[PDB]
């Protein structure tokens, strides 16, 4: 049994949202293996934090209009569903945006609070376009993996949809991108020892250690079950 | 024999599934029968799916 | 014996009824699915004469126009 062990030897916030880790030292065809495994994993897996409410100051439906804005309402979702965030310690939230007058809006204009992190203020929202415009809308938070479409959710809710509330489709995945790469390195002072290095683009919400730590803790459930024979 | 009408508009919003029918502008006209795990779709070395 | 709009439709489920108004129609925005009342048209000897979804179908309501011949009364809604 000549296996060393690999470990996550180092990691680099190359990018606020973009990140690299390498794994090292690791046994030949493994790095392989475990990239291709790990990718998987991790765009699978993931647990994500994302947003799926709206509360609107009047309109009733997807399709209404609004007075003195720039946009229609639907289009407002597509930015919302574009919209990310992170949150400490919680499942669930709601959180507001308030604007009046001719301006564009952007996520730092929400009422944030210390526990809910957001990650790109600068992120576009809606603008408005006159004087006496104002938008003051709700919006509900949920921590989920993979996605959901609106009309599932509902129906398995099962409750009264109240008028005024609209669905939008559940996107967690923090991340959407990998890219893995085995290298050469040197341990044992020798040749055959392999070295691995993985990168990836996220929305920001998560630590990349995090990522690969809870995803391959995740694996080793599945991988515990081959025991139970 | 009528001294009264209504008339109601329903939205419906549709997404794709297999058996939707899908076209090439070059006459490559396809129906679409899957929806994969992003994962299994054959990724370049940059690490872009198709 | 002529038709009329009304939520007082014969023995249908509440729940129903309840997407409809008590001018016996559907709000504008409402979330509806095949069977549910539309339009709670009634005709006598009373009967359930009314609109309801196709089966099958799913969709968000966004419109109401009412027309009517003359000599005849408006309801709030229209």
């Amino acid at each position: 049994t000549e296996f060393l062990k690999p470990r996550l030897v180092d990691i680099e916030q190359v990018s606020s949202t973009h990140a690299k880790v390498t794994l090292e030292p690791l046994e030949r065809g493994f790095g392989h293996t475990l990239g291709n495994a790990l990718r998987r994993i991790l765009l699978s897996s993931m647990p994500g934090c994302a947003v799926t409410e709206v509360e609107i100051d009047g309109v009733l439906h997807e399709y209404s209009t609004k007075e003195g804005v720039q946009e229609d309402i639907l289009e407002i979702l597509l930015n919302l569903k574009g919209l990310a965030v992170r949150v400490q310690g919680k499942d669930e939230v709601i959180l507001t945006l308030n604007k009046s007058g001719i301006g564009p809006v952007t996520a730092a204009d929400i009422t944030h609070d210390g526990d809910v992190e957001i990650v790109k203020p600068q992120h576009v929202i809606c603008h408005l376009t006159d004087e006496n415009a104002s938008i003051s809308m709700r919006i509900k938070v949920q921590r989920g993996r993979g996605y959901v479409p609106a009309s599932t959710r509902i129906h398995s809710e099962e409750d009264e949809r109240p008028i005024g509330r609209l669905l939008v489709d559940a996107c967690y995945s923090p991340v959407e991108r990998i890219a893995y790469n085995v290298e050469a390195a040197r341990v044992e002072q020798r040749t055959d020892l392999d070295k691995l290095v993985i990168e990836m683009e996220t929305n920001g919400t998560i630590d990349p250690e995090e990522a690969i730590r809870r995803a391959a803790t995740i694996l080793a459930e599945q991988l515990e079950a081959f025991v139970d024979l | 024999g009528v001294l009264k009408i209504v008339k109601v508009y329903l939205a419906v919003k549709r997404r794709i599934q297999p058996g939707d029918k899908m076209a090439g502008r070059h006459g490559n006209k396809g129906v679409i029968s899957k929806i994969n795990p992003i994962e299994d779709m054959p990724y370049d070395e940059n690490g872009t799916p198709v | 014996g002529p038709e009329e709009i009304t939520a007082d439709i014969p023995n249908v489920g509440e729940a129903a009824l309840s997407k409809l108004d008590e001018s016996g129609i559907v709000y504008i925005g409402a979330e509806v699915t095949g069977g549910d009342i539309l339009v709670g048209k009634v005709t006598p000897k009373v009967k359930d004469s009314s609109l309801r979804v196709p089966n099958g179908v799913s969709g968000t309501v966004i419109d109401v126009q009412v027309f009517t011949r003359d000599g005849v009364e408006k309801d709030k809604r229209a």
